[PDB]
């Protein structure tokens, strides 16, 4: 069971992101996926988790930026955030849930720079 | 949201002792807190899923305890390798949230 | 004219046990049964802002019944049969809420949701001989891990009733239950004698997810 | 009575 | 074509667009 990160890395002020965690070793009809940030200096916090069945519970800060959604077949997640500035720079996680809000398993991390 | 706050950043230690961490919930959280660990150069890790109950790749020299508010975290003998930074989560209400940080350093 | 709608709210359930000993008629040293029973708790918390109160009735299925036999003499100590929930077993817990998303859980197309775990310990129970020392019944551990959701509706001649069930397996914990001055062998499980421990309440908290086909 | 348990998207019923 | 062997009836994944049923 493992979790892949992957990301552009460096972008502009006022644009699009688009990340995608590829799982592996399990399905995704069965578990379920959080994500989770840390910027510089600061603690961990979160963003938002997709059900089993295609359904997302959100921050409410940042509900209108960002939507999660999955592939069942090619077996990945993939996250959106829009109109993104020099405060969203952070360290961006996606882990697995276990019990109600238990993070089982993380992943490596990409950073995003802006 | 439910405010966790953790009272210290760093503290210090020997090659062998005994080792305190807490935090306090604004609310009363019924005994649910989760403990982690974050090596440098690495990934966290979850070491102590309920507010007293280990889980199952863990070395024995980590116990946690506490309810209600109040919420601690012990180790038995000191290592090299237990050096990283560890929190605390509250996972009772709507929004998971995780607490400020704690370093360790090795003296 | 109907129309499907998402419902995802938070959820706690407070519930607790019950029992019911009798003994055999006799000069009174034998007990006759020491099993369980259903039992109902009410109460009041907040999601949202908002006040909602909700009940709850808790029973059992699968239970292991023991028996301990002293001797064949009119003084000696028997047990006939007493009942723990170990291993093979289920505990079953009822939910109505007063909110307006149990008025959309009459034609449902999916439900699942994600609850914490729980232990259930024991406590201790004095067998009262009319002569001698006193056994006791005392300790055992379970813990609830969380299962399907089940929805029967009952058609009578009045009013349709509908009730809500949820379902928990079970696996066992540390510490050993035992009986004194006998020979039982220090197993596992948890006694119908002292189920609750002298708390007011168990709690399980976590979040459901409900899809309906309502009305438009 | 009709019974219905929610597992995994599909309905299980009995009567 | 697809996971599950179920796949416009809506976008659930046990749904048809079969394992279970008729």
């Amino acid at each position: 069971v493992q979790l892949k990160e992957s990301g552009p890395g460096l972008v502009a002020p006022s644009q699009s992101l688009s990340i995608t965690c590829t799982v592996s070793g399990f399905s995704l009809s069965r578990y379920s996926v959080h994500w989770v940030r840390q910027p510089p200096g600061k603690g961990l916090e979160w963003l938002g988790m997709i059900w089993n069945g295609g359904s997302t519970d959100y921050n409410s800060a940042l509900k209108s930026r960002l939507s999660i959604s999955k592939d069942n077949s090619q077996s990945q997640v993939f996250l959106k955030l829009n109109s993104l500035q020099t405060d969203d720079a952070a360290i961006y996680y996606c882990a697995r849930n276990s019990g109600f809000d238990l993070f089982d398993f993380w992943g490596q991390g990409t950073t995003l720079t802006v | 949201d439910i405010v966790m706050t953790q009272s210290h950043k760093f503290m210090s230690t020997s090659v062998g002792d005994r080792v305190s961490i807490t935090c306090k919930a604004s609310q009363d959280v019924t005994s649910a807190v989760a403990w982690y660990q974050q090596k440098p150069g690495q990934s966290p890790k979850l070491l102590i899923s309920s507010a007293s109950y280990r889980y199952t790749g863990v070395p024995d020299r980590f116990s946690g305890s506490g309810s209600g508010t109040d919420f601690t975290f012990t180790i038995s003998s000191v290592q090299a390798e237990d050096l990283a930074v560890y929190y605390c989560q509250q996972h009772y209400s709507t929004p998971p949230t995780f607490g400020a940080g704690t370093k360790l350093e090795l003296k | 004219l109907w129309k499907e709608m998402q419902y995802n709210r938070d959820i706690t359930i407070r519930f607790k046990f019950a029992n019911t000993i009798i003994k055999s008629g006799g000069l009174g040293y034998k007990w006759s049964e020491i099993s369980f029973k259903p039992a109902n708790y009410q109460y009041t918390y907040t999601r949202d802002g908002e006040e909602v109160t909700a009940h709850t009735t808790c029973s059992v299925n699968g239970v292991n019944d023991f028996s301990f036999n002293g001797g064949s003499l009119p003084t000696d100590f028997v047990v006939s049969k007493f009942e723990v929930i170990k291993e093979n077993s289920y505990v079953y817990i009822d939910y109505w809420d007063d909110s307006q998303a149990f008025r959309n859980v009459v034609y449902v197309r999916s439900l699942a949701a994600n609850l914490n775990s729980v232990m259930c310990t024991g406590g201790s129970y004095n067998f009262s001989l009319p002569v001698g020392q006193w056994p006791v019944l005392t300790g055992g551990a379970v813990s609830l891990h969380s299962a399907g959701v089940t929805l029967s509706t009952q058609f009578t001649d009045f009013v349709s009733l509908n009730s809500l069930r949820f379902r928990f397996r079970l696996a066992v914990e540390e510490p050993h239950f035992k009986l004194t001055r006998t020979r039982l062998s220090r197993l596992y499980g948890l006694p119908a004698a002292n189920p609750n421990n002298g708390k007011e309440y168990y709690e399980i908290a976590g979040r459901f997810s409900l899809i309906s086909l309502v009305p438009s | 009575t009709l019974s219905t348990q929610f597992t995994d998207f599909v309905s299980l019923n009995s009567l």
